[PDB]
RNA sequence: ACCUCGAUGUCGGCUCGUCGCAUCCUGGGGCUGGAGCAGGUCCCAAGGGUUGGGCUGUUCGCCCAUUAAAGCGGCACGCG
RNA sequence: GCCCCUAAGCGUGUGCUAAGUGGAAAAGGAUGUGCAGUCGCGAAGACAACCAGGAGGUUGGCUUAGAAGCAGCCACCCUU
């Protein structure tokens, strides 16, 4: 892959972050392809799941105040953004998880604000 | 144990390395062991 | 190389000696001795580690280098812990007990067999099928599994032998 | 074969400059 | 944990299912009769089987909608496909029939919608050198 | 087995090894060529072989171009002759080779196969061979 | 379709010969002949990796700005002698061409794309000749070959040319054939 | 057609040997389409051993009993 | 030609060779090493190592007892 492909794949993601309300990070370590397939079915109608290299969105975090979600990706990085709403993901994910039990939710960024596991738990309820 | 002028790495698994000045073949599948004799 | 530039960490029990080119290492298990290649300088890093250098790039150094770094290392890691490997043997009739410090194995032959043991190395017998091998130089205890292990002929058919802990043998089928 | 062989070879010394008699 | 292609209204041959059955673990006449039964309510089409078996010989079976290779060859009339795709043309199909087999496969696929079924049923098509009007 | 028509003169001196290649030298016809380094007579039944290996190592797609052709006959006397008593029969065709001539053509999609049949060709010559392409 | 001229530096040769030659290419250089319609030749001896590098970035046939003891003179590379085994540059001859000047050029074709599977294709023309001003040659020409079917014949006629370069050569020359893919046993009678 | 025609005696057999290893047996191995017994092929190995008869002048060969085996060659096709 | 036999250099400077190559040989085989030159990727973290995934159509068709990504032949696609 291309130095020039990365440069267009930060530009993407930074283009889908810009109309984005949230997002929503997360460890997906341990899940099969029928697994992210029917991840993607769950969320593919509403919402979008992505997963990217680490540094290749801490360069395309450096756009928005999101750079200091760069702690978030040490380990494998799995991105959620809301397209539509923005917490229909974020319940996906939860259920997903708590089905699934090899993914593990590293935190969320709403209203200008990188919040942990318990404060997305608790934001997914409101 | 083929003994052979010429030695060659018959499948993906088998290496080429040098014992004691002789060129030989390694590997898991005991038929592609081979050297230059 | 890559190897070589590691420094190798002392554990706190550990006393350790060097005298020119040779190195002595002396911890809860015992001591050992070991001698490096006048190319390769070893050093002892305050810090509380080993130090090895080469002060060229040419082949000879590069290669000297990660295997006297290597040595070091098993060096140390065998008085402060050891080494211990495990076999077992597989068939009917294939069993093994020690007779004080020897291993005596009936295997199938008219005679049963029977192995010393050698200076600074142990026996001991977990169950008549499975066994381990302990000491404290990781050479010598590679050694006298290889020796244990070739006792019996390969068997790809019934699998009859003495095998390591997770070895895995190729096997084929006599189908007449 | 030697005989011949050693003979023609010896043809390529220092002093002989690459020829011999009888080859 | 396998998966076969078995004709609908035939149970226990011996080729294709018996021996591949046998060392699975798997009871056989109980799964031929509740297939029997399954495919006699279908009654159409040959069917993949997929078998998902547990510790304790238990056997599930799975019936997937009937082969694209299949639904294809029975809508174009043909009864054998094209042995040189893409060269010799033996039938041919119009989008009726692909998007008929379209819904039946959204409901095997994971396409979102339905034109992508009709894509993924014009390659099997083309796969089988038949084309797609 | 190419071999002549027929040829003006049945009994010819042999073919001169001096000097290296004037003309054939650039592949012209394919993508791939085999290009010689050495001198020698290059029979018939050697081209034959060549020619066949290739074709399996290719199958059905591609082209072959030889542009060498056998028309110097050789000739030698009858088995347990004394010197003397005229000039023998010819009985086999060669062609003059040397360095730098491109002795086969091959046309075909693919670089690695093309290549892998080349040199299954050269493995069947008595010159050291090497593979030329069209680019400079 | 602008080119820039390529700066070389080049030396006036101090003697000529085959012994001079022979010791200038042992030497990293490569000798040359400078000419043209001012009718003044000129013996030269160039860096021979230098200009190998032009060639490789410009083809063959590549505009030049010479450096001869501080002049410049534009040229082109009109002819080269490459050795058939060592594959070296043994001697180049260069034409001196002014600006706004046309000249006759040979200009490289290649072909992309892909045709019917069962069909082969096949080039018979290497390069074809071109009337072209003296800075805007065409580096290389291409024809796009797809979904052509069976026997079909691509000729200098249809070949695609950029704008204001002349075609010289007549149109019939078959530049590109497209045949019915050889069967398996076709290939054993050609040769035999 | 280079020594030998003012002479270098020629085939088999006998007696006596001596060397090579491209190994017939005995010895050590690797791979097998090596279950075992028995094989196939390759590698290392020259210490010792390697039968008696019928027919054919016989080189050669066929055959009868055996044997662990009944090796292949050089030495003026060793040796008048 | 110049270490000793054997007259005269175990001459000087810079590199190479590990094969006693030097002090015999081919097609061909090969992670031996030195020098020089291109192209690819690489701190936007390269290669190796360790961890997780490598799915659905579908067993793509012809061919066969058999063809399921893995006798063979043709096409050689789509969705997430
Ligand atoms: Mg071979
Ligand atoms: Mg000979
Ligand atoms: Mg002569
Ligand atoms: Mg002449
Ligand atoms: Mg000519
Ligand atoms: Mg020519
Ligand atoms: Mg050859
Ligand atoms: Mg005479
Ligand atoms: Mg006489
Ligand atoms: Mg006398
Ligand atoms: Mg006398
Ligand atoms: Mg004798
Ligand atoms: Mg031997
Ligand atoms: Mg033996
Ligand atoms: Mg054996
Ligand atoms: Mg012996
Ligand atoms: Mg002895
Ligand atoms: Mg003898
Ligand atoms: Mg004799
Ligand atoms: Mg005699
Ligand atoms: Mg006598
Ligand atoms: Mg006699
Ligand atoms: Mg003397
Ligand atoms: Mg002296
Ligand atoms: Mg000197
Ligand atoms: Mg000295
Ligand atoms: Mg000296
Ligand atoms: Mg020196
Ligand atoms: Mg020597
Ligand atoms: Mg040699
Ligand atoms: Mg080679
Ligand atoms: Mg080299
Ligand atoms: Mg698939
Ligand atoms: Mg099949
Ligand atoms: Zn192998």
């Amino acid at each position: 892959m291309a130095k020039a492909d990365k440069a267009t794949a930060v530009a993407d993601i930074a283009e889908q972050f810009k109309a984005s309300t949230a997002t929503v990070v997360t460890e997906y370590r341990g899940l099969t392809v029928a697994n992210l397939a029917e991840l993607r079915r769950a969320l593919g109608d509403s919402a979008t799941y992505t997963v990217a290299k680490n540094t290749l969105v801490k360069r395309a975090a450096s756009e928005a105040g999101i750079e200091g979600l760069d702690e978030l990706f040490a380990g494998p990085t799995a991105i959620a953004f809301v397209k539509g709403e923005a917490v229909d993901a974020a319940k996906a994910i939860k259920k997903f998880a708590k089905d699934n039990k090899a993914l593990v939710i590293k935190g969320g960024y709403m209203d200008g604000k990188a919040l942990s596991v318990a404060d997305v738990e608790k934001i997914a309820d409101l | 144990m083929k003994v052979n002028p010429s030695v060659k790495p018959i499948c993906d698994k088998c290496r080429v390395i040098r014992r004691h000045g002789r060129v030989m073949v390694i590997c898991s599948d005991p038929r592609h062991k081979q050297r230059q004799g | 190389s890559r190897i070589g530039k590691q420094p190798v960490p002392v554990p706190s029990g550990v006393d350790v000696t060097i005298n020119g080119q040779n190195l002595s290492v002396k911890g809860p298990k015992g001591t050992l001795t070991l001698d490096v290649a006048e190319p390769i300088s070893v050093s002892r890093a305050e810090d509380g580690a080993i130090v090895v250098t080469r002060p060229d790039d040419e082949r000879r150094s590069r290669s000297l280098h990660g295997l006297s770094r290597t040595l070091i290392a098993n060096l140390v890691t065998g008085v402060t812990e050891g080494y211990t490997q495990k076999m077992e043997i597989f068939g009917v009739g294939y069993r093994v007990q020690l007779k004080g410090q020897n291993l005596e194995f009936a295997l199938g032959y008219s005679h049963p067999v029977l192995i010393e043991a050698p200076e600074g190395i142990t026996f001991a017998v977990e169950s008549p099928t499975k066994f381990s091998v302990s000491g404290i130089d990781k050479q010598k205890v590679g050694q006298i599994s290889a020796v244990i292990r070739r006792l019996r002929r390969p068997d790809p058919y019934k699998g009859k032998g003495v095998r390591y802990e997770g070895e895995q043998i190729r096997r084929k089928v006599g189908k007449t | 074969a030697k005989r011949g062989r050693k003979k023609r070879d010896r043809k390529h010394s220092k002093a002989n400059h690459g020829k011999r008699p009888n080859a | 944990l396998i998966k076969l292609q078995i004709q609908a209204g035939q149970a226990n041959p011996a080729p294709p299912v018996g021996p591949a059955l046998g060392q699975h673990g798997v009871n056989i006449m109980e799964f031929c009769k509740a297939y029997n039964a399954a495919t006699e309510s279908q009654r159409g089409n040959v069917i993949p089987v997929e078998i998902t078996v547990y510790e304790d010989r238990s056997f599930t079976f799975a019936l997937k909608t009937p082969p694209a290779a299949k639904l294809l060859l029975k809508a174009a009339g043909v009864q054998k496909g094209s042995g040189e795709p893409h060269k010799t043309k033996v039938a041919k199909v119009t989008w009726d029939q692909v998007r008929e087999i379209a819904e039946t496969k959204k409901a095997d696929l994971n396409a979102n919608d339905i034109d992508a079924a009709a894509k993924i049923i014009a390659g099997t098509a083309r796969s089988m050198g038949i084309t797609v009007e | 087995m190419l071999i002549p028509r027929k040829v003006k003169h049945r009994k010819q001196h042999h073919p001169e090894q001096r000097g290296i290649a004037s003309g054939g030298t650039s592949v012209s016809f394919g993508d791939y060529g085999i290009q010689a380094l050495e001198h020698a007579y290059i029979t018939n039944r050697q081209i034959e072989s060549a020619r066949i290996a290739i074709n399996r190592h290719i199958k059905r797609g591609g082209k072959v171009w030889i542009n060498i052709f056998p028309d110097r006959p050789l000739t030698k006397k009858p088995a347990e002759t004394r010197m003397g008593s005229g000039k023998g029969s010819p009985e086999w065709w060669v062609a003059n080779v040397k360095p730098g001539r491109v002795l086969f053509e091959l046309s075909y999609p693919d670089e690695k196969t093309a290549r892998d049949a080349l040199t299954r060709a050269i493995h069947k010559l008595p010159i050291k061979a090497r593979i030329v392409t069209r680019e400079e | 379709t602008a080119n820039i001229p390529n700066k070389l530096t080049a030396n006036v040769r101090t003697r000529t010969g085959k012994g001079a030659s022979r010791q200038a290419r042992r030497d990293g250089k490569v000798p040359a002949v400078l000419y043209g319609h001012g009718t003044d030749p000129q013996h030269l001896e160039l860096n021979a990796r230098d200009f190998a590098a032009v060639l490789r970035s410009h083809g063959t046939n590549a505009i030049l700005t010479l450096d001869i003891e501080g002049t410049e003179q534009l040229a082109l590379t009109k002819a080269l002698d490459v050795h058939p085994i060592r594959r070296n540059i043994q001697h180049a001859d260069l034409l001196v061409v002014q600006r706004g000047e046309k000249v006759t050029v040979e200009v490289t074709v290649l072909v992309e794309g892909d045709a019917t599977p069962g069909t082969l294709v096949t080039q018979d023309a290497n390069t074809i000749e071109i009337e072209a001003e003296a800075l805007s040659i065409p580096e290389q020409l291409t024809v796009s070959v797809e979904g052509v079917e069976a026997g079909t014949q691509i000729t200098a006629g249809q070949i695609s040319l950029p704008e204001g370069v002349n075609l010289i050569s007549d149109p019939e020359l078959l530049v590109v054939n497209v045949v019915e893919a050889p069967s398996a046993e076709a290939l054993e009678e050609e040769g035999a």
